[PDB]
């Protein structure tokens, strides 16, 4: 028979798209394919490797180089050598053109999908030298500050008293690495980004200076780590360069972790020139 | 054998503060902010080379009142006072009421010779930044509620005396104690 | 410690592979019927300068803007897997609201946009929705690839058409009745990025606002906001 | 196959917002966040406390100064040193300006938001005297009568003999407490709202007086709370002030209850002033 | 005894944690594509007068009228958790009837309402409902914020931008096609607040309708009706 | 993941009131009180009988 219908009614909600911007839920898309089923099997392994390519955990974790400097005959006890702060936002020059902004490391690039950041950085030096260099350098690292204020006006460095010190003698150790703490009254810090030097409606975007730490920088970065000379690089001239580079990296440490994804601090192009 | 806490545990005399017969409802007597007013030399000292640092406060306020004295004050609590909405600020300097809603504790001097009170570290941020000194955490303000009733005019002091308790250190640094 | 990710955030994720599930808007189109190449990857060429007078940035899309899905994609130089498609309406056109979105394979045909000029391409995958009941279009699409690993912004070239074994030999045919369309992009289910690289050629995003040559910012990109008021 | 539908038609209903107006229910909202899921813990405790601050229960307990009088030499057996309507919606003036309403106490404020109320109050009275002061007061409670009709022409207290009395000898207490029941014909009486005194369309919203219980009155509160003295506070003026100050304090009962929430009584503002 | 609210009411309320689900209404733009700051919870400020020929009370909002939310709001001094945001539209523009809210981040922008200028904010997280079909706008929002206890109407700055820590760092961009659009909020299901304090400033609400200076009563309020009434 | 829905469609009937006229049903109206379930008690004896009196009988 044809009987009445006993199904009460539900309510109901008229949504145009569902899960649009969620990695959750179910698509309700309409599929090309022929069988509305289609997917494709995840083919293990792939390119070569069965680690996860896509995992932050496997991305942050790949070396940036980043930065370089001198170590040297000329260097003082307590010179400060070098200077960064300590944040993900690490950046390059593009060599097509000069731009303030310049070009993200891969590092920056990524955690640049996100505004909020949190987590321990992996530092790495490489003292480019021979055996017959001998010489000692203290890499400390100084929350709550920025690179300006750790070196007085001789730029000696200052109150390393204070905090971890990390002595490297250079006649043995030729490599040296390091995880540093976040450090922060705040449970997330924020993805540095370019601030506007001009005022408004003009508009001219420059990577911000962490040269000192207060609160128009303090929740961008935990504060600035420093590489101080404790002996000149005593050598013999007479048959080795009285200089030698120094090379760091970065990579993100096993506690690191970013959220709030949003509109990307970086954007990708196939090309960039000089306009005509 | 002695450890830093030791020190911020230490009990100071933080101010002797007037009050007298002319002094009226709601009249403020003093208002008292968490670190600051606790931030002496002594304690620096100690707080030197750390980052940051947080705590629970008691205080002991202290009335020595004669037998022919009566008056009632309040001693009560409020937090980030630097950026509550003025509104609030305000409505407690206006009427001793929006005091008397707040965590407190009232003092009759015929009775008391003394009370305290402990004020939990309550805050955004985890611990008071000793160098960028953002937001002092608290403050504690004492309220007259009932005035000094004395046959003749007169004037009392009310000591304060604090220390710090469940204290926690942030990391260590080069950077300096906020001035 | 995933504390912080419980008290403040109230999520944590852990891959890009969540990430470009997330719809992002890729280009747009004034063409009725339109034919899109949905396997390009592609970003746009930039161009700066410093001289007065002059748009500090400017932008030439080949076959669309930077979506999460590409942005991403830039780090890596392989990928396997489908994709959706979203489609917005200038025209929620009363009488004629509909949208076909039709598999497009035509072995010839370039793997580049172009308005559609065919008029018999019979009998091939379509799908039907309604732009006023159901405001936006949604779609999923087979990766139908001729193997099992395809290449990041493949180098197309002027008759490798659409037979270029380093993608899937398959293009959208987009035929509305609104005007204006707005298409965007995420990763199907089963997708997945291959061989990270480094990071791409990029610039600051927040920067192409600059306009301290005095001649203003011109250079915007593919929002809802952007175009739905024109 | 593509077999035919076999699931039969639903009733449906077509709704832009459900439980849009309520406290139950499933919000149908998308959210923002890349998890669709995304929710936050119950952190505790919060604030420093893990008693729930949001309760009724919690907040209408939370003392409210709201009133004080004088005691003294002066005073005279039976004389009424003391009133109040028992309701909710107790009242104080703004310092800024001198509007007619005035700035409510925060148990007005919180009842505001609702209609009804019932239950009973806890009004704690403290004196503030020295133990060189003695005397006697009665606080009494006189149900369904209004704070004119307590008293006589003189200011002396009616026909106390009929009710709950509360004697307080000074010698030995310095503070006092107690319980005021609800006592009504209706299960719920209505929070106080200030009422026009002018006539329409003129409006001059006031504060209602409570001077006495009819049935103009009579479901806004359940009657008059008085203080009235037994004996003049017989002190040395010699050492000691022959007058002292009474505060009187409120709080709901543990039987207290509102309900009907809509249109609150009350309005906050980040700041009042006087216009130019 | 419970029997009273059976008997009677029907119902029986217990926390202030209840009644801020319910959505009341905030604030009213005229712009298709404005930038509301979610988390803003100031009140007005108030002006009361006496004198002849003036219309006795006015209310200047920062970034709205009270609503349950921020009226409890104000007893309290912290909050945290998410909230919930609902969308009414003067126009059911049947071609362009369509509503997106997306997630505003912007570190430089600043956290009070503002028109949408911005072109250049690709990929970020948008939701979308149709005004026709579906009447209203209905959303959820994320607590997001950068620490564990958030702050009741914390006292921006001119340029504490999008970055204070004392809020969730994060503003709706609401791009519609109706000129008049209506908003309104309850709190999200995980939301608290915090650290009691007393009562707020306020005045009697009834009252606002006070005209005996002869100068008429002047302000209104957000509601349904003076909105969808103009 | 973000998977394909494999839930069947269903069909559906549009009325603008159901149960308009009937005694049975649920009724499908929005509710004024905070409380979507605010029902009250029936409340026994009522006006002082226990007896129906809506009853035809």
């Amino acid at each position: 028979s044809k009987p009445l219908t006993t199904i009460p009614p539900t309510i109901v909600v008229q949504r145009p798209s569902q899960y649009f911007n969620n990695a959750d839920g179910v698509d309700q898309g309409l599929p090309l394919s022929l069988k509305y089923g289609n997917e494709v099997i995840l083919k293990t392994p792939f390119a070569g490797t069965s680690s996860d390519e896509m995992a932050l955990e496997y991305v942050l974790k790949i070396p940036n180089y980043f930065s370089r400097f001198k170590y040297s005959s000329t260097s003082l006890p307590k010179q400060v050598l070098w200077t960064s702060p300590v944040h993900p936002q690490i950046i390059r020059n593009h060599v097509t053109v000069v731009d303030a902004p310049g070009q993200p490391t891969l590092l920056a690039y990524a955690t640049g999908f996100f505004k909020y950041w949190r987590g321990g950085l992996v530092y790495t030096f490489r003292f480019v030298k021979t055996n017959y260099h001998s010489g000692r350098v203290q890499i400390t690292f100084h929350p709550f500050v920025g690179y300006d204020d750790v070196m007085d006006s001789d730029g000696k460095i200052v109150r390393d008293e204070y905090v971890y010190r990390v002595v490297v003698d250079l006649r043995d150790q030729t490599e040296a690495t390091l995880v540093v703490p976040f450090t922060s009254l705040t449970p997330y810090k924020v993805c540095a980004d370019v601030f506007n030097s001009a005022n408004r409606p003009k508009y001219n975007y420059e990577p911000r200076d962490f040269k000192v730490y207060d609160n128009t920088t303090d929740q961008f970065f935990t504060g600035t780590l420093c590489v101080s000379a404790l002996t000149p690089l005593v050598s013999s001239s007479a048959v080795v360069s009285s200089t030698i580079d120094v090379l760091v990296e970065v990579k993100a440490s096993d506690d690191f972790e970013v959220a709030v994804p949003n509109t990307p601090l970086w954007l990708p192009v196939d090309s960039l020139t000089e306009r005509p | 054998t002695h450890s830093i806490i030791d020190f911020l545990e230490r009990p100071q005399f933080i101010g002797s503060f007037l009050w007298n017969t002319s002094d009226i409802e709601n009249k403020e007597i003093f208002s008292l902010k968490l670190p600051d007013a606790l931030m002496s030399p002594m304690i620096r000292e100690k707080l030197s080379g750390f980052t940051s640092f947080s705590a629970s406060t008691v205080f002991h306020i202290q009335v020595n009142a004669h037998p022919f004295q009566c008056g009632r004050l309040v001693l009560a609590a409020v937090p980030v006072p630097d950026i509550l909405p003025l509104h609030r600020l305000n409505m407690l300097s206006f009427d001793v009421s929006n005091v008397i809603t707040l965590p407190h504790v009232q003092l009759d001097i015929s009775k008391e010779t003394e009370v305290l009170l402990k004020i939990p570290y309550v805050s955004p941020f985890v611990q008071y930044d000793l160098v960028t000194k953002f937001t002092p955490w608290a403050a504690f303000l004492a309220h007259v509620y009932a005035p000094l009733n004395t046959p003749s005019a007169a004037s009392l002091q009310v000591n304060v005396f604090a220390h710090f308790e469940d204290i926690k250190l942030g990391f260590p640094t080069s950077a300096i104690v906020a001035q | 410690d995933e504390q912080p990710s419980q008290e403040c955030i109230g999520e944590r994720i852990l891959s890009f592979s969540e990430l470009i599930k997330r719809n992002s808007w890729r280009y747009v189109s004034d063409e009725k019927s339109l034919i899109y190449p949905a396997y390009a990857f592609d970003n746009p060429a930039a161009m700066y300068t410093a001289a007065d007078k002059l748009p500090v940035w400017t932008l030439t899309p080949r076959s669309g803007f930077p979506t999460l899905l590409t942005s991403i994609g830039a780090m890596y130089a392989f990928y396997r897997g489908g994709i959706r498609l979203k489609i917005v309406p200038g025209v929620a056109d009363q009488p004629k609201p509909l949208v076909e979105v039709a598999l497009f394979t035509m072995q010839d045909q370039g793997y580049i946009i172009k308005a559609n000029d065919y008029s018999t391409d019979f009998c091939s995958s379509n799908i039907y929705e309604n732009f006023v009941t159901k405001g936006i279009a949604e779609v999923q699409t087979p990766y139908y690839s001729r193997v099992n690993t395809s290449v990041v912004s493949a180098p197309v070239l002027y008759n490798a058409g659409n037979i270029s074994p380093l993608m899937p030999n398959v293009m959208y045919k987009i035929t509305s009745n609104s005007s204006n369309i707005l298409l965007g992009h995420s990763a199907a289910d089963d997708f997945r990025f291959g061989f990270l690289l480094g990071a791409p050629l990029a610039i600051s995003a927040t920067a192409l606002r600059d306009n301290f040559t005095g001649s203003s910012a011109t250079v915007s990109l593919p929002t809802f906001s952007n175009f739905y008021l024109s």
